[PDB]
């Protein structure tokens, strides 16, 4: 019905320049402000840097400069450009159309629309580190057969702890980040403790962007 | 059956957008006011068209406070009061709804339901002569707290207590007019900005200051519907070889029928034809 | 400027129940805030605008309330879509508008206990010159549990890193991972990893620790 699809990507490196899009479909663009609000994994929806149809163009004081919004009716899109990035700018970005009520001033952004994603660091391949419940002085009938992928980049990993004998387990942890660029997840699985013992457990990692589907179990 | 084509889209226009209206001289002058005698301005009886104010230098505001700053161009409001006075950098956030001080508490205080768009911008290069321009002054020592919208042009002698001054200074007592250094050699924050605080007073009476007519563009050769100047219809429009001599407005054929606008804000001779 | 309180961050709840989310401004911002509902893995919506005014599409008993500085978001019925992380936004701003921090409404069950296990690195990794000693926190309910990786006993954190799954769906309770990163010189010179457990839901910290 309304969407806001935000085919923009990012990829870029610290001083790069990526260039965003947003383009409707179901209202007239023209009667509408279209924003930027941006998400950090662990934020709060940031500024705006809106565009209108008076050809105001507004900012924020510590992303002037290093940002030019641009509205573009001939095609039903809006484009934002931006500078030299820093380390700050890797975020989720957001476009939505602020509106308020018919002569009323109540601004309540209601249209939101996709997810445009930045990354501002590199990228390495998958170091798989097998954990081995071998002491059983766990609680009892409780193994944690685990795979800790580490020294990767790309969010889209996965750690498939075999297909169907993934059986109600693969704990995939948020990617613990080591400040060096590197990425880090794990995956436990909940087996009994004489599973340390039934079949082949196999962690089979996929890292799909390096292009390296790689397994192995414990 | 007769099936017909239906007005692809509403593109309409109006007699020119807006009219001559007066956002200058408070928005683009040389010497301003100052704060102690913060100037007025209640623009009124005219389209306000608020293009003329974004197409102006980097600001180092424009902070809008209750309305939208995106629907100024749309919103009839009743008044419009400018005020212009010029400060330094340190007192352009201090201006604003609820924020006490020095310059805003006694010079220029703003209500907690100021409905308008305080706008300052730099004025270190027509407001910044030599050795200090000491035109300008500030009021300070208020017997009491300021009032909303509230003038203060007084200059008795005032003291902090028990010491006689009536028209001598001395060491506790000064006048209640400072001057303001403006020189470059001074860093950021205390060069002078002027500052203009349009107050938008909202109510119901008839609104005086509307925003610009919604002008759309002139879509042709193709069925839509029309408001061209103030006559309504529907239908397409092409380019005719006619010439109304100065002062036609609209058309009319053999039959009384509206047949051919001229552009509202364009002056050319447009004929309008039955969508079928 | 003008900044909201909102609720504390955590705000533990039952599929019914009375919730109170506070937005408290530092000016008399009349009746000019909107809320949000952004879910974990999705665009957030609009609920309630103008204070009272519902949008559209909000109808869960979404009341608000308020009309000076302090508003509430009364939710007075809860259901699985009426969890998530919320969002106050001061209209009187406008140029800069400024969101909220947030606050996640969760769901409740009992109290539980962290069923633990400390994991030596690989025996390669150290090769490798690195070394990640695991200290899995499982099925708690009180997420407030911190890691005290203890090496020869003595407080020698500050390399490890840890973070939370999102709150699992039949069972309701987290799973912690800290990562202990070292050299290779640090693992093979230390014996003592007691991973000091300090969580609400068990009576006695547990402390487990492998020996080389």
């Amino acid at each position: 019905e309304v969407r806001l699809v935000e085919s923009g990507g990012g990829l870029v490196q610290p001083g790069g320049s990526l260039r965003l899009s947003c383009a409707a479909s179901g209202f007239t663009f023209r009667n509408y402000d279209i924003h930027w609000v941006r998400q950090t994994t662990g934020k709060g929806l940031e500024w705006v840097s809106a565009v209108g149809t008076s050809g105001d163009t507004y900012y924020l004081d510590s992303v002037k400069g290093r940002f030019t919004i641009s509205r573009e009716d001939a095609k039903k899109s809006v484009y934002l450009q931006m500078n030299s990035l820093r380390a700050g700018d890797t975020a989720m970005y957001y476009c939505v159309r602020g509106d308020a009520s018919p002569d009323n001033i109540y601004y309540y952004m209601d249209v939101w629309g996709t997810g445009t994603r930045v990354i501002v660091s590199s990228t390495k391949g998958p170091s798989v580190f097998p954990l081995a419940p071998s002491s059983k002085s766990t609680s009892g009938g409780t193994a944690a057969l685990g795979c800790l992928v580490k020294d990767y980049f790309p969010e889209p990993v996965t750690v498939s702890w075999n297909s169907g004998a993934l059986t109600s387990g693969v704990h995939t942890f948020p990617a613990v980040l080591q400040s060096s660029g590197l990425y880090s997840l794990s995956s436990v699985v909940t087996v009994p403790s004489s599973s340390l013992g039934t079949q082949t457990y196999i962690c089979n990692v996929n890292h799909k962007p390096s292009n390296t589907k790689v397994d192995k179990k414990v | 059956s007769n099936f017909r084509v239906q007005p692809t889209e509403s593109i309409v226009r109006f007699p020119n957008i807006t009219n001559l209206c007066p956002f200058h001289e408070v928005f683009n002058a040389t010497t301003f006011a100052s704060v102690y005698a913060w100037n007025r301005k209640r623009i009124s009886n005219c389209v306000a068209d608020y293009s003329v104010i974004y197409n102006f230098a980097p600001f180092f505001a424009f902070k809008c406070y209750g309305v939208s700053p995106t629907k100024l161009n749309d919103l009839c409001f009743t008044n419009v009061y400018a005020d212009s006075f010029v400060i330094r950098g340190n007192e352009v956030s201090q201006i604003a709804p609820g924020q006490t001080g020095n310059i805003a508490d006694y010079n220029y205080k703003l209500p907690d339901d100021f409905t308008g768009c305080v706008i300052a911008w730099n004025s270190n290069k027509l407001d910044s002569k030599p050795s200090g321009n000491y035109n300008y002054l500030y009021r300070l020592f208020r017997k009491s707290k300021l009032k909303p919208f509230e003038r203060d042009i007084s200059t008795e002698i005032y003291q902090a207590g028990n010491k006689p001054c009536n028209g001598v200074a001395g060491s506790n007592c000064y006048s209640p007019l400072q001057s303001y250094g403006f020189r470059p050699t001074y860093g950021v924050g205390h060069q002078p900005y002027r500052v203009v605080v349009l107050s938008f007073e909202l109510l119901h009476a008839p609104a005086t200051v509307c925003g610009p007519k919604k002008s759309t563009n002139l879509v042709k050769n193709k069925c839509v519907n029309f408001n061209f100047n103030g006559l309504t219809g529907t239908g397409v429009l092409t380019e005719s070889n006619k010439k109304f001599l100065p002062f036609q407005q609209f058309g009319r054929d053999i039959a009384d029928t509206t047949d051919a606008v001229r552009d509202p804000q364009t002056l050319e001779i447009l004929d309008i034809t039955p969508c079928s | 400027d003008i900044q909201v309180t909102q609720s504390p961050s955590p705000l533990s709840a039952s599929v019914g129940d009375r919730v109170t989310i506070t937005c408290r401004a530092s000016q008399t911002i009349g009746k000019y805030l909107n809320w949000y509902h952004q879910i974990p893995g999705k665009a957030p919506k609009l609920l309630i605008s103008a204070a009272s005014t519902l949008h559209s599409g909000v109808p869960s008993r979404f009341s608000g309330r308020g009309s000076g500085t302090d508003f509430t978001l009364t939710i007075s019925s809860l259901q699985p879509e009426d969890f998530g992380t919320y969002y106050c936004q001061q209209s009187y701003s406008s140029p800069p508008w400024t969101f909220g921090q947030g606050t996640k409404v969760e769901i409740k069950r009992t109290v539980a206990a962290p069923s633990v296990f400390i994991f030596p690195p690989s025996d390669e990794q150290l090769k490798s010159g690195t070394a990640s000693v695991v200290c899995l926190l499982n099925n708690f309910y009180p997420r407030e549990a911190k890691v005290q990786w203890k090496v020869d006993n003595a407080l020698q954190s500050g390399n490890s890193q840890e973070s939370v799954t999102e709150q699992d769906s039949k069972d309701s309770t987290y799973s912690l991972s800290s990562t202990l990163t070292l050299s290779k010189a640090d693992y093979e010179k230390h014996k003592v990893y007691a991973c000091e457990v300090t969580h609400q839901g068990l009576s006695s910290p547990v402390t487990k620790s492998f020996n080389r």
